[PDB]
RNA sequence: CGGGGGGAACCUGGGGAACUGAAACAUCUCAGUACCCAGAGGAGAGGAAAGAGAAAUCGACUCCCUGAGUAGCGGCGAGCG
RNA sequence: GUGGUUCGUGGAGCCAUGGGGGAAUCUGGGCGGACCACCGCCUAAGGCUAAGUACUCCGGGUGACCGAUAGCGCACCAGU
RNA sequence: CCGCAAGGGGUUGUGGCGUGCCUAUUGAAGCAUGAGCCGGCGACUCACGGUCGUGGGCGAGCUUAAGCCGUUGAGGCGGAGGCGUAGGGAAACCGAGUCCGAACAGGGCGCAAAGUCCGCGGCCGUGGACCCGAAACCGG
RNA sequence: GAGCUGGGGCUAGGAGUGAAAAGCUAACCGAGCCCGGAGAUAGCUGGUUCUCCCCGAAAUGACUUUAGGGUCAGCCUCAGG
RNA sequence: AGGUGGAGCCUGGGAGUGAGGGCGCGAGCGAUAACGUCCGCGUCCGAGCGCGGGAACAACCGAGACCGCCAGCUAAGGCCC
RNA sequence: GGGGGAUGACCCCAGGCGGUAGGGGAGCGUUCCCGAUGCCGAUGAAGGCCGACCCGCGAGGCGGCUGGAGGUAAGGGAAGU
RNA sequence: CUUGCCCGGUGCCGGAAGGUCAAGGGGAGGGGUGCAAGCCCCGAACCGAAGCCCCGGUGAACGGCGGCCGUAACUAUAACG
RNA sequence: GGACCCGGUGAAAUUGAACUGGCCGUGAAGAUGCGGCCUACCCGUGGCAGGACGAAAAGACCCCGUGGAGCUUUACUGCAGCCUGGUGUUGGCUCUUGGUCGCGGCGCGGCUGGGGGCCUAACCCUCGGAUGGGGGGACAGCGCUUGGCGGGCAGUUUGACUGGGGCGGUCGCCUCCUAAAAGGUAACGGAGGCGCCCAAAGGUCCCCUCAGGCGGGACGGAAAUCCGCCGGAGAGCGCAAGGGUAGAAGGGGGCCUGACUGCGAGGCCUGCAAGCCGAGCAGGGGCGAAAGCCGGGCCUAGUGAACCGGUGGUCCCGUGUGGAAGGGCC
């Protein structure tokens, strides 16, 4: 099922509660009205639902799951990378 | 230094955080088997225990 | 390039028939009585047989399964007193 | 399968197009170009079904 | 005017193998290894790109770590990588 | 028809060539992996180039390294 | 004969019960082999991986190569990386959900229990690798 | 006399020579000998060390170019629940 | 139910043998012949299940070897020497 | 294993304890690196030679004779044991 | 002195008209991208080599060189059938 | 002439160790060493061979290691050489027939194929007295690809079982018996079947009552065909057995194909993978008024891993993006 060489693309693993929390420690920076995009644990921002959005925050990242983006609306924003 | 029957690693293989590993049913099909239908409904996945130790291991590391 | 004769010599292979769950134990919607697969189970226990009487299996759930003639297909229900109101 | 030009010959049957097919073993034995029956291709359901192949 | 003869080890080219693993063995492996040959040096090897890859990004060659035992090659087997 | 490359004939390219055909001088001419359009890169088919890595015959330093059947086999009219 | 005296030393006359010692063996005294005698050499090791267990430093844990500092020579800076931080799937991709499918029937998982580096070990792979053992092939 | 011979040389060891048995090739060539692959592989063979504590094995079953090997089970042992 | 008392179950690391025989019994073969072999039920031995007995004799009857030389009852088996 | 252990230890009884492959725990000497606010010896380093105190033990200590110069570590580390 | 009998298979010698068939020429036709000229492949009808198939010749070339029933045979193959 | 007595000199393999007697018994089954017994002082030298399973050598005869090495052929493959098409430095001149498409034909036309000739300037050879002549000559040598023969050689291989190796057999799977009564076990122990098949033995809805024997009549004197009695089904079921079992699986007729996709709670047997069963859930039918049955067969044999590929579907990947070669999924 494998290929005849290389190719490949990209993407990463970044999610809810995850942030809200450890991002609660992210408040040492854009953790106010929160313009996320750490820079501490991962590579290629993605947002996992599970949990309960919060810290009301706009996130400059790739994307996220259903609920998440939803919960998001719970009390925050959602900005996507480059062009979307 | 180490590698792994990368093979089997290819075909049939790949674990869950659970510390367990599985590969696709594997009755007959895909060769000889005019056989039947319902029998068809005979290819999902099969998780063999014990041995799945050589396996996992031998693979170990990346998978 | 063939085979010979006057040597009957012809071992036989394996089977695996049983009564699994025997009579009157914790009944589980699973292989009831066995001695003829493709079998067509029945309802509760069985008592019909080339013998006369019948057999109860003080164990009740969905159903069990037959063996084609032997034993004696089920039908004479018998959930068991252990099937009342909790 | 064990392809044996012995009255033993494997074949299928389309679904008027319902699209694809479904398994079947056969025997010239009788009725040669004979072979019809209905089923249900990914195409809705049912559909006449010739077998010839 | 220069050369050729050396020289433990190391250097590139020229040529170049079975064992053994695959629990046989013809593919494969050991390897481009061991050996032989030529020749440069005190170091040769190589070296400013009809290069790399794709963020319109990078820029000599070399070497150490890393990339990675990954992308991947295959009686998809042992392995090579 | 072989090479090297991770590529063991493969959808299999680049560079290197054993035989045969045998183009172009900047809208030229290879390239980004069959090919094709468009984009993007590069400009061959001559040459020189110290330094950063390797190696111990040599000299020194140092040893949870040895003590005469151990250490190089050979601590001294030994490759005899 | 009593430099550890009313207890022991040495030697044995008798009688009393007794088949040596090693490997491989159903089974061994051996008549199966191993060894004449003494002294010294002489055989489960190291490395990189991985693997469990344990001694312990932080839970996000941890360090390459190198730069500097070095009687003793004193470590200290280096943050590419890599394992954990969801996973599920051939994939697209979705995602605390997901793949089969058009169905709420199951497979994988969610449910944090969280490791990670190191040290020291029983092991597993590559290694000549528990130690010597042959007939042979291949180069000069 | 396809005679015996001294002295001088030529061929060569997967190849020579051979009035030819596989003979002879520096005293055992059914393919020499030394150094090198290399400490080749070697289910077979041996060999396999100081004390002591604790428990206590199998010599069956299933598949093997597998049957005097070894995979998985079955019978051992230690750590926790 | 359980008098018992000390085996049991799961997870996990480390294993060894992967071919045995001997006896009773129930079967197979076999001249119901072999210290023959072949399957079963229990035991037995395992290079120490070392000691007693049957003279001697793993092995069959009794026995479970932590250690105590100048105790005591017995087993099986014996008591004219 | 269990009844209280002060660090020892002491008391009961339960309760065995024969054991090769092989599994777990604990100790011994061997040559070295510490000299974790360590150094003995010309009235002997050490090896040797001989022994009726200390330990289940593998070893210890210690005393007598020998012999010409070393090395010991109360404790942890290492290994060509 | 004398070497007889068989070329169905085999090796060979001759034949080469006919089948076959490699590289290759040589075009129908399809395909991908192409705004389009183009730009790459797959390509097949036929022509096409030895070889092999097929015809013959071949024995101091390999090699091979029948079976049973009856019959004068007072008894036995046999002269015959 | 040694051997023997003297003087002089003065080895050598094997050996655990040993003060090693016979018996008859024994043990692993051919014992000085174990039991009972009988003879039995301590040592030596010249001898004689029997026992110490004496010495020599880790059997050469044997089997076993999916050890090795040499020769063999219609063993496997591959190379050396040899034959061979096209291609090259292998240049000129002429004689010719074939194909083809275009405009059985012929005329022409491009195309291109076969071939015959001295020459001849390569090439080679030739020499013969110098470099010129001579002969051959487009050959060929010789290079590249083709194909072929090809044990001449090179490298591997040529199973297991096996109550000694071989020859002989035999290995999968279905049943009986063996299994001592749960399950299940060797034997080169007994006997016998299978690598099919049936589109209608399929699904249902509707009807049937067997073999046989006896008694009575056409063609009929075994053995039908009908009629009348008797019947724990002994007939019946494509195939071997064994279980089944008429209520029927079993015998007909009616339409019908579920001889289904998506799945399957939950079990049998099980070291592996397999193997096998199955209500019920959904979509969609068929049969019946309907309560229900249908996911092939009365069963248990009719068999195969995973890779190596074909093909009809996908429109998941597509190695600068647009696509396709190619790949993944069915």
């Amino acid at each position: 099922f494998k290929r005849p060489q290389k190719v490949q693309e990209e993407a990463a693993t970044i999610d809810v509660r995850e942030i809200d929390e450890n991002v609660t420690l992210l408040a040492a920076d854009d953790v106010a009205e929160d313009v996320r995009d750490v820079a501490d644990d991962a590579d290629y921002v993605k947002v996992l639902g599970a949990g309960q959005v919060r810290h009301e925050l706009t996130l400059i990242a790739d994307d996220f799951s259903e609920g998440a983006r939803e919960k998001v609306e719970g009390a925050g924003g959602s900005v996507e990378l480059t062009d979307l | 230094p180490k590698m792994k029957t990368h093979k089997m690693a290819k075909r049939r293989i790949k674990i869950t955080g659970t510390g367990k590993v599985m590969a696709f049913k594997s009755g007959k099909r895909h060769q000889n088997t005019g056989k039947s239908g319902d029998e068809i409904r005979g290819k999902g996945k099969g998780f063999v225990l014990a041995k799945a130790e050589w396996a996992r291991m031998k693979l170990m590391l990346p998978r | 390039a063939h085979k010979k004769g006057v040597g009957s010599s012809k071992n036989g292979r394996d089977s695996n028939p049983k009564y699994l769950g025997v009579k009157k134990f914790g009944g589980e919607v699973v292989k009831a009585g066995n001695i003829l697969v493709r079998q067509r189970g029945t309802k509760f226990k069985a008592g019909q047989g080339v013998g006369m009487g019948r057999d109860h299996t003080l164990f009740a759930l969905s159903d069990g399964k037959v063996v084609f003639i032997n034993k004696g297909k089920g039908a004479r229900f018998i959930s068991i007193e252990a099937a009342q109101t909790e | 399968a064990k392809d044996g030009p012995r009255i033993i010959v494997k074949m299928e049957s389309s679904a008027g197009t319902g699209f694809y097919y479904t398994t079947t073993k056969n025997r010239r034995n009788t009725q040669a170009k004979l072979e019809l029956k209905k089923y249900d291709p990914v195409a809705k359901k049912h559909v006449v079904f010739r077998e010839k192949k």
